[PDB]
């Protein structure tokens, strides 16, 4: 295939003919690497063994060895004894992971480790395999499971240990104050002690002349005095000793169990300076050096350090924490808690009978694994709405968590762009709300150090003449040479056309310089983007709040019941639905064997046999409809690599988020005025927004305080006809359709006999009937919600089904729902153009072609220009042209405005799929070509003139719009906010038990919040009625709102409220805070408030009779 | 002067300064702070009654140290405790680090639950949830008239479910009020000819959040809408700052013949066309009207 | 059951003479509620017989649960027959 | 449509040209005879040449009936700075600091940009973003503040007849015979109620006091040449608590005098904090200096008492002595920075010029450029000074931002900020010294008092409701002290009343509205 179709790479990729100028001197590497290679680090795989072999470290050690290594020498106060760890070992995995899926499991890997015991007295050695518990696994797609629950562990971003300078502009006299801090891995920071506030700089011992002004504050005598005062300065508590107090003091700076010297750290500080307790004078040396202006650094052995204020921010001092390593800093944990078990158990035990099996304990090993998982903000809920959303989930890099700072301490100066960021964090996407800059996602080509660095590659250039040898940089290594951009003429051989070349400074500016002194050179120009802003075609002419809007929205868009890929790419797609996982991909090459729904089978070359088992119409963690479908047929061939199934948001292996729709931008009769959004039935009747939506309802019986409840069929006081989809355990059957306020699962729960009213008792008693009483509990269908039952899943007691205790039976009904696009349902494109559709048209409503087309959805002009994205405008054009094919005239030589386009652009069949990629994309000119070169219809009529403009009918009238309007074909996504979930409105329900307001939220059948502000607007508009009864008998006035739906329901006055049970409760929490708060009358008396019981007695009497 | 305040104030209110030191703690009512048990087994409890537990725990501790004549050490060690715990229970973390639960997270006290924006005071007092109420998604509504409102059938049929029920008695379609609710739940196509009359002439409130100005809130006559979106006037979006980006608005039905007559007059749409701050006209017309017109 | 007629609300510190009068009764004991029955323990934060019952006319050993039984306190649980609602506004108190 | 984007057709040359400017600024910083930020700020300012330059280009390009001309001239929607970055050049971009950088956007999203400039863009996209994720909550918490302190402010009577009011200008005299319209009659003059009635100098009244001065009176004043015109406000308001009818004039809603129940200072607080997420001390931060009634930053000293000015002249900071012309002792300043600049004003002899040495000082001139301490101008000049000085401040920063906001809302606050006195010597009545006192139980229980500016939180705190003051801040401090001084809430106000379920004192609540009889007449009865 030629060099313009993208993705030559892998194996049977559609053919999408690109407009990039510029080739690609290295792929996209794996974007999942970022997680896999980390924990294969932590396993100490056999590829991180190769890849350590190669590019890494002559020593390889794994995180796992790293911890052994690091806890191995475990001695006692007599050091007679020794216990020691070494070779970690994995057994196999436990369960599957659909069966883990399945069954709420974990899934896991036995851990061993050789453990060896040395007793010094008798010399015994005793070597033990010991279990260490069962090891949280990853999976080929990057995550975990965790009780059944697919989890992503998101890498974070932290400070470096190091020494960090800075100076401070004191307010008095505006001086240039130097303060300095040391970031320690573990253990206490120190200042220029550990909080303590006035600590002398003089108590711890021009520029000498400082130095000295500083030593005379106080006078220093021997080594006693300073010591002591650190003693008792130190901590409040009596002093003990003032020599011992200095000793233990000296452990701070020494022992490596207290103070733990950072491997990542002593490389920062020994990068900084020189190849312990001379690194410490040498920071005093470059403090003195800050006071005054150096550009060289001097101490003893040291030479050639520059003197420099540190920048907290770059992200040369800035690193990443990945999966690996915060599993392992958790493994730490427990490893140390496991050996203060062990030292316990050494002194105290009889020492010939002891093994290393007596003294380990992996209680609390295993309690921080779960605690990790389980608890931690960095172990998340895996984000699948589509695969790019999970993709860049696991490519996610974020600030927050244990270790990082929080969301209050986070200042403007954290969030925005730092140049260092270039090819490392995309500065396009990250939320667009109170998380804007403390979430980033890593760049496309961006890869993790060892040491925790994020590096990006880089084209080496010798004497001007750009090479093929790549090299990774760090941004501290990317501060020294000069990078010049990837777009810039270069010969045929390998040399630079011009005679100098843009770059970025190493201060992060702008320069101008000759070939000759160009080190490194962008490889790709989306270097600098991440996976999903890679995909925004056109995102150059686009500003960086709409493409940041774009980006989140594409983690936004729904799967579609049948998916189809965009007329416009920017290539990015097919390595982004591939690197997600959730296509099916073809390990080996061969022949399909057998081809079905539920499966793929491949007869590979050497005999062997591989079968893809499909999933199908899966429910996704937000419950959208994940569904594979094979795209091979019996006799084909395939090859390694090569897409075998469709996933969700696929078409032919490229990710499809959306739908190609005929657009028209004009205002149409308000309806898409103000961002709405204008939709022809079509797509409703040929369902071609249309998704799946899967919902999981769960009931469980337990046991009450009257005793167990019961799943039955047998439901008092219920027909027959609705008992009728129920089988005959009283669960819903597979393929009922349900809708609103139909039962599920049938339950009942033990009822107490003052619980009865009257009349019932009156029953009970004259009939004789069951002594055991019962009220209704099934689980039913919430309001709103419909669809037909695709699964059911039941554990029991009976069996051997695991379960909370207390709880009997669980049962677990899943329901499918399929959603036509409707109104209030968002769209958006991938440019930050979105909007809720505000009218769904009959097709003969809509403008229409002159040939009679409908156009599918009308985007209102006003949109467009103020908002800053041209893209979606561009795109249009392009679209149609890729619609309608073209032909470029060649016959008296290719003009000029088509000389930059490969060979495969100059024609196009209809219906082409196409590549822009940004900033190598499809050229204003080259455009403007296309469009005049459009093939016609299948009458010869030309519909869209050279502007990209089509003359429409009015379908209501009749009459022609007076004006061509800019018709195209557009990538419209449907996104996950839809009026179905948005819509609910409560008359009566539920109400809390502590505060007795309404419950809140949807699913509870809840209120509507009526809040400060709200009253405010009450109050403005001098309202006191509707204010009061939307805070009392609207609320938690008790008496006051069973009284109003009486009157209404008899059709009398409504009452007169009562008093809000929000200020009985204030005045219970003012007592319980032993204050005495009365509520006077006007003669002053207090007054009691209470409520009185007669009256429900009297009415519910005088009712019988 | 600053002393002569607080002596003077215990000397005329007649507090007995003896008020300041407690031989007894009282305990709030256990609804206040409940107790439920979750999905699982596992159960719920407010902070308070681990903070009330402590105090508990430490008292009977410091009563089993009197009566066994422990040290002075040991039994004032427990009496430390006990004011400590009681000060976590009044106000946590205000003196020494907080009391934590699991997690290593401070537990909410007495004084957490009268501050902040989260308190009783600001989300339970001066605001609250309320019934007959609804939300929705907000699409422009070009045909509507200044003073009216789309409303999805659905939603307009639970909001004023009692007015139908009780219209629904009044003719022969519901046997009883009971039958009555029976019907509207399950939809029954007599219902929306009744509820079209309800709907007649009885306003209803929309709000869009945040709520900036008064105008933030404004009162419109209902009218049953086609789909589960609520239609809005395009005039009235400047006051609302509408964008319909998927904008969501809030809807409650006033009651009383008094809220009635408040949103008519008071808070109709088309009776607030200007600013209430500088006096220029709000539902003035702006894009697609200039443009056209 | 009344209208507010409320002139002003009066705060003031409360001394041990007002917290036992506001009591119901003492709570002696750190246990919450049993774990078989689900049944709050005697003496402890959710006991019934100081802050009420958790059932209708209930009491807390059974002899009386009904609604002609109401007012009278049990002698066996001392837990009085009445509405549960009483269990919000009715507080305990410690003795320190 | 890609067509209708228009391109200015001398792009390439002007941005060659300035590019020549900004290469003989290289030239220059590289002999070193150029500071690093002079080099920058001659960029920037070539730069900013050059962008001004491709805009009247592109202006000038575009056929007036081009849809992007017509979307923005007719006012529907969008600015044309908006159309020049799309079809002529994007420009300058910030930093992350908020520097410009001396590098320009020479690109426009027509074009598409480049990675270096699309990655530069991204520095002021972001921070943009974030600056708005701040400034809401920000503008809410100062919302809140001026509801807490002007919510029970309501309109308790028709009129309070008092003959107090303010000095509003409705022109300028040119020295043409020409009539220069005030820029703040929108804001200032119009919606008022006359206090006394304007009289041309020839002739008849044309308007009379207690007349609404609608755009048909403005323009009779101004047919009339009346330059002044003396308004009745809230300000001059002589109604205990809340305000008069009268005073307050029209409600801008509905255009007719204020109702009776109308609550005005919630109306004030959110007519003043719903434009606040637009503010961007010169900002917000001003605002809420000037509704906190804080010492500003930047401080510049005003005039105590008429006299001489000896200005001392020095290198780190200005030093000022002032010899009265009473007869008095001399009252001498110092501490003037050298960084703020001398005030330029009217002098008495009648020139305009800068303050210098030896000039003559009036009472309250402004010695220095700055923002002045009300604190100092209520000591100085007065309580009724103090008024017109805060409202014109707060109004100066709504203004400079393009936000209309009538000045009578202002007055609700500034008023609620005047309200107490501080009691130096109690005399013989029982108010403690130093201690806070209303204006009302002061002048009723009467020794000594002072007027006091106060920042709308303290006199929010300093109200008679204990209930109210606990739920907006400080509600430990505030219900201690409740407890120890055995305070009674007297539940008359709109949050103690929705607290406790009652009708709010406002609106349709107050008792005159509340309790009415309506029976039909014997006519309609017989009919
Ligand atoms: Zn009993
Ligand atoms: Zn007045």
């Amino acid at each position: 295939r030629p060099q313009s179709s993208s993705n030559n790479s892998v194996p049977g990729a559609p053919n999408r003919v690109s407009f990039a100028k510029l080739r690609e001197p290295l792929e996209v590497p794996g974007l999942l690497d970022v997680q896999t290679d980390s924990f294969e680090w932590l396993i100490g795989s056999p590829r991180w063994r190769e890849s350590a072999a190669e590019r890494g470290d002559v020593n390889p050690v794994g995180g796992l060895e790293e911890v052994l290594y690091e806890l191995s020498p475990i001695e006692d106060f007599s050091g007679s004894m020794s216990l020691s760890f070494s070779d970690p070992r994995f057994d196999d995995v436990k369960a599957p992971v659909d069966e883990c899926k399945d069954k709420d499991m974990t899934y896991a890997a036995p851990l061993f480790v050789t453990a060896e015991f040395i007793n010094n007295n008798t010399g015994e050695i005793k070597s033990q395999t010991v279990f260490m518990g069962d090891f949280p696994m990853m999976t080929e797609k990057g995550t975990f499971i965790i009780n059944g629950t697919e989890r992503v562990v998101v890498s974070q971003l932290v400070r470096s240990p190091g020494v960090y300078f800075d100076e401070t502009i004191d307010k008095s006299t505006d001086k240039t104050l130097h303060s300095v801090k040391v970031i320690p891995s573990r253990g206490a920071w120190l200042e220029f002690i550990d909080r303590k506030r006035r600590q002398p700089v003089t108590v711890l011992l021009g520029f000498s002349e400082i130095m000295r002004s500083t030593l005379e504050k106080d006078n220093t005598v021997g080594t006693d005095e300073a010591l002591l005062d650190i003693y008792r300065k130190l901590r409040p508590g009596e002093p003990p000793t003032k020599e011992s107090a200095q000793t233990l003091l000296e452990n701070l700076f020494f022992k490596e169990k207290r103070y733990d010297l950072a491997r990542v750290g002593r490389y920062k500080v020994n990068k900084k300076l020189g190849l312990t307790e001379e690194d410490v004078v040498a920071t005093i040396e470059y403090l003195v050096r800050l006071h005054e202006g150096q550009t060289t650094m001097t101490v003893p052995g040291g030479v050639e350090v520059p003197v420099e204020t540190d920048d907290i921010d770059h992200f040369g001092n800035r690193r990443l924490r990945t999966v690996g390593e915060l599993i392992q800093n958790q493994i730490r944990v427990g490893m140390s808690r496991m050996e203060r078990v062990v030292r316990e158990r050494m002194t105290t035990q009889d020492v010939e009978a002891i093994t290393p099996q007596t003294l380990i304990n992996i209680r609390p090993v295993v309690a921080a694994i779960k605690e990790f998982f389980g608890t931690s903000q960095l172990s998340q809920f895996m984000d699948q709405n589509n695969p790019l959303s999970g993709l860049t989930h696991k490519r996610r890099l974020s600030a927050l968590g244990p270790g990082g700072l929080s969301r209050e301490r986070a200042g403007l100066e954290v969030r925005d762009v730092h140049p260092s960021h270039y090819g490392r964090m995309c500065p396009i996407e990250t939320p667009e709300g109170p998380n804007i800059g403390l979430i980033g996602s890593l760049s496309v080509y961006a890869r993790v150090n060892p040491f925790g660095f994020i590096e990006t590659p880089y084209r080496k250039v010798v004497d001007g003449v750009v090479s093929d040898e790549i090299v990774y940089l760090t941004a501290d290594e990317e501060d020294r040479h000069v990078v010049a951009q990837a777009n810039s003429p270069i010969d045929a051989d390998g040399r630079f056309v011009e005679p100098r070349v843009l770059v970025r400074r190493k201060a992060g500016e702008v320069e101008y310089v000759p070939s000759s002194e160009v080190d490194y050179m962008d490889v790709s120009p989306r270097q600098m983007v991440s996976v999903a802003t890679a995909m925004i075609p056109f995102l150059e002419h686009d500003d960086a709040n709409r493409a940041l809007m774009g980006a989140n929205m594409q983690r936004q868009a729904v799967p579609l019941v049948r998916s189809e890929a965009p007329l416009v790419g920017t290539g990015m797609e097919l390595r982004a639905a591939i690197d997600a996982g959730d296509v099916v991909v073809a390990e080996e090459s061969g022949v399909i064997e057998e081809v079905s729904a539920d499966y793929i089978t491949v007869m590979h070359d050497n005999g062997t046999r591989r079968t893809y088992r499909m999933r199908k119409f899966a429910r996704s963690n937000h419950g959208t409809c994940a569904n594979q479908c094979p795209i091979v047929d019996a006799g084909d061939r395939v090859e390694a690599g090569q897409v075998i199934a469709d996933g969700p948001c696929t078409d032919d292996g490229e990710m499809a988020l959306g739908k190609n729709l005929l657009v028209a931008i004009m205002p149409w009769e308000g309806h898409n005025y103000e961002d709405a959004i204008i939709l022809s039935n079509r797509l409703v009747e040929e369902d071609v927004l249309t998704s799946i939506h899967i919902e999981e309802h769960e009931i469980d019986a337990r046991d009450t305080k009257l005793g167990a409840e019961e799943i039955t069929r047998d439901i008092p006081n219920i027909s027959d006809e609705v008992l009728a989809d129920l089988d005959e355990r009283g669960i819903v059957r597979i393929g009922a359709e349900v809708r609103d306020g139909d039962i599920l699962v049938g339950k009942v729960t033990p009822k107490g006999e003052t619980e009865l009213t009257p009349e019932e008792r009156l029953l009970r008693a004259i009939f004789g009937e069951k002594a055991r009483e019962v009220r209704d509990t099934s689980l039913k269908v919430p309001h709103g919600e419909s669809g037909k039952v695709i699964g059911i899943r039941v554990f029991s007691r009976e069996d051997e089904d695991e379960l909370p205790a207390g709880v009997n039976e669980l049962v677990r009904v899943y329901v499918a729902q399929k959603r036509k696009i409707s109104d209030g349902d968002k769209l958006a494109g991938r440019h930050g153009n979105k909007g809720v559709i505000g009218k769904i048209l009959p097709v003969e409503d809509m403008p229409f072609l002159a040939d009679g087309t409908p156009v599918d959805i009308i985007l209102n002009t006003h949109g467009v220009p103020r908002r800053m994205n041209i893209g979606q405008i561009l795109e249009t054009h392009l679209g149609w042209c890729a619609h309608s094919g073209w032909k470029v005239d060649a016959a008296k030589g290719v003009p000029d405005w088509a000389a930059r386009l490969p060979d495969e652009l100059l024609e196009a069949q209809p219906n082409a799929i196409v590549s822009t990629p940004v900033f190598d994309g499809a050229q204003e000119a080259e455009l403007q070509g296309l469009l005049s070169c459009t093939l016609p219809n299948r009458d010869g009529d030309v519909l869209v003139d050279a502007d990209g403009k089509a003359m429409l009918f009015d379908g209501r009238s009749g009459e022609p719009f007076p004006y061509p309007v800019t018709v195209g074909y557009m990538y419209i996504m449907k996104l996950h906010h839809l009026v179905d979930d948005k819509i609910h409105a409560r008359s009566t329900g539920p109400y809390s038990m502590i505060t007795q307001q309404p419950l809140g939220g949807k699913a509870q059948f809840g209120g509507q919040r009526f809040g400060e502000m709200e009253c405010w607007a009450m109050q403005a508009y001098g309202a006191a009625y509707t204010l009061q009864e939307l805070l009392t008998i609207k609320s938690d006035d008790t008496v006051g709102r069973v009284k109003v739906y009486e009157a209404i329901v008899k059709g009398e006055n409504i009452p007169e409220p009562g008093i809000p049970e929000s200020f009985k409760v204030l005045l219970k929490e003012l007592q319980s805070l032993c204050l005495n708060v009365e509520v006077l009358s006007s003669d002053g008396a207090a007054i009691e408030l209470r409520e009185g019981e007669d009256e429900d007695l009297e009415r519910a009497a005088a009712n019988l009779g | 002067l600053k002393r002569l305040k607080v002596v003077a104030a215990f000397q005329q209110s007649g507090n007995s300064p003896m008020g300041m030191v407690l031989d007894a703690v009282p305990v709030i009512p256990p609804e206040l702070r409940p107790m439920v048990q979750l999905d699982g087994g596992r159960f719920a409890t407010s902070d308070l009654n681990d903070l009330y537990r402590r105090v508990i725990n430490r008292n009977n501790r410091l009563k089993r140290l009197i009566d066994l004549g422990a040290p002075e050490i040991i039994v004032n060690n427990e009496k430390r405790m006990l004011q400590e715990s009681v000060d976590a229970l009044f106000d946590n973390g205000r003196r020494g680090r907080p009391v934590t639960g699991p997690g290593n997270r401070p537990l909410k006290s007495l004084s957490d639950l009268l501050k902040g924006k989260q308190g009783r005071f600001r989300q339970n007092l001066l605001g609250k949830r309320v019934d007959y109420s609804g939300r929705s998604v907000i699409v422009v509504g070009p045909q509507l008239k200044l003073h009216q409102c789309g409303l999805p059938k659905l939603m307009a049929l639970e909001l004023f479910k009692p007015f139908v029920m009780k219209r629904l008695v009044d003719l022969n379609h519901a046997q009883n009020i009971k039958s009555a609710k029976r019907m509207v739940e399950r939809q029954r196509p007599q219902v929306w000819d009744v509820l079209e009359e309800v709907i007649a002439e009885h306003p209803v409130l929309l709000n869009r959040a945040p709520t900036l100005h008064r105008l933030g809130i404004q009162a419109f006559e209902p009218m049953l809408v086609e789909g589960k979106a609520i239609q809005l006037h395009p005039l009235v979006c400047e006051a609302f700052n509408a964008d319909f980006d998927g904008d969501q608005m809030a809807v409650h039905l006033p009651l009383s013949a008094e809220a009635q007559a408040e949103a008519r007059i008071l808070m109709l749409s088309s009776n607030n066309i200007l600013s209430p701050a500088s006096g220029r006209p709000l539902a003035m017309p702006r894009l697609d009207m200039v443009t056209g017109l | 059951l009344d209208v507010n007629f409320f002139d002003e609300l009066r705060i003031g510190l409360a001394t041990a003479e007002d917290i036992r009068q506001w009591s119901y009764g003492e709570v002696k004991k750190p246990e919450t509620i049993n774990y078989r029955t689900l049944k709050p323990e005697k003496d402890g934060l959710f006991c019934e017989k100081i802050f009420g019952p958790t059932r209708d006319w209930e009491c807390y050993c059974g002899k009386y649960k009904r609604v002609r039984f109401k007012g009278i306190i049990c002698e066996r649980c001392g837990v009085e027959v009445t509405r549960a609602k009483v269990r919000r506004e009715r507080m305990g108190h410690i003795e320190l | 449509s890609m067509a209708d984007v228009l391109v200015p057709p001398r792009k390439k040359e002007i941005l060659d040209h300035y590019e020549e400017r900004a290469d003989k600024v290289e030239k220059q910083f590289q002999r070193g005879a150029l500071n690093h930020d002079e080099r920058n700020e001659a960029l920037v300012e070539i730069w900013k040449e050059a962008t001004d330059e491709v805009g009247q280009a592109l202006r000038e390009h575009y056929p007036d009936d081009n849809p992007i001309i017509t979307i923005v001239d007719s006012g529907a929607t969008g600015n044309f700075t908006q159309t020049r970055t799309l079809a002529g050049m994007k420009g300058l971009v910030t930093n992350p600091k908020g520097e410009f950088i001396p590098r320009p956007v020479k690109s426009s999203f027509r074009e598409g940009l480049t990675v270096l400039e699309y990655f530069i863009n991204t520095h002021g996209a972001r921070k943009g973003l974030a600056d708005t994720a701040l400034r809401t909550a920000d503008s809410g918490y100062l919302t809140r503040r001026l509801v807490d302190v002007s919510q029970d402010v309501i309109v308790r009577e028709h009129d309070c007849q008092t003959e107090r009011g303010i000095v509003v200008e409705l022109a300028e005299r040119a020295p043409d015979g020409t009539l220069i319209r005030d820029p703040y009659i929108e804001t200032s003059a119009y919606a008022r109620t006359l206090g006394t009635d304007a009289v041309d100098e020839a002739g008849n009244v044309i308007v009379e006091r207690g007349q609404d001065l609608g755009d048909p009176e403005i323009d009779a004043l101004l047919a009339a040449g009346i330059t002044q015109v003396k308004v009745r406000s809230v300000l001059t308001c002589a109604t205990s608590t809340g305000v008069c009818a009268t005073c307050y004039g029209r409600s801008m809603a509905t255009g007719k005098l204020v109702d009776i129940g109308e609550a005005v200072g919630i109306v004030a607080a959110q007519s003043i904090g719903e434009p606040g997420t637009q503010l961007t001390t010169g900002g917000l931060p001003r605002v809420q200096e000037l509704f906190e009634a804080r010492v500003p930053r930047g401080k510049a000293p005003i005039a105590d008492v008429t006299g001489r000015v000896r200005l001392e002249d020095g290198e780190r900071f200005y030093k000022i002595t002032i010899v009265p012309d009473d007869g008095g002792e001399e009252v001498v300043y110092d501490k003037i920075s050298k960084r703020q600049r001398l005030r330029v004003f009217k002098h008495e002899d009648g020139s305009e010029r800068v303050l210098s040495d030896g000039d003559h000082v009036e009472v309250g001139q402004q010695l220095m450029e700055g923002s002045a301490d009300p604190h100092e101008v209520l000591r100085v000049q007065g309580p009724r000074e103090v008024q017109i000085h805060l409202v014109r401040e707060v109004q100066e920063v709504y203004r400079a931002q393009g936000v209309s906001i009538h000045d009578k809302h202002i007055e609700v606050i500034v008023r609620q900020m005047l309200r107490r006195v501080t009691i130096i010597d109690s005399g013989s009545t029982e108010f403690l010294p130093g201690s806070l006192i209303d204006r009302a139980e002061f002048e009723a229980e009467n020794a000594a008092g002072r007027p006091v500016l106060m920042g709308i939180t303290k006199a929010s705190l300093a109200t008679d409701s204990w209930l109210s003051a606990a739920s907006f801040q400080e509600t430990t401090r505030v219900l201690t002290d409740a407890a120890i001084n055995c305070r009674s809430d007297k539940l008359n106000g709109l949050k103690e009343n929705v607290i406790i379920g009652k009708l709010i004192p406002a609106g349709t609540g107050i008792n005159r509205y509340r309790n009415i009889a309506v029976q039909p007449t014997e006519e309609a009865r017989a009919a």
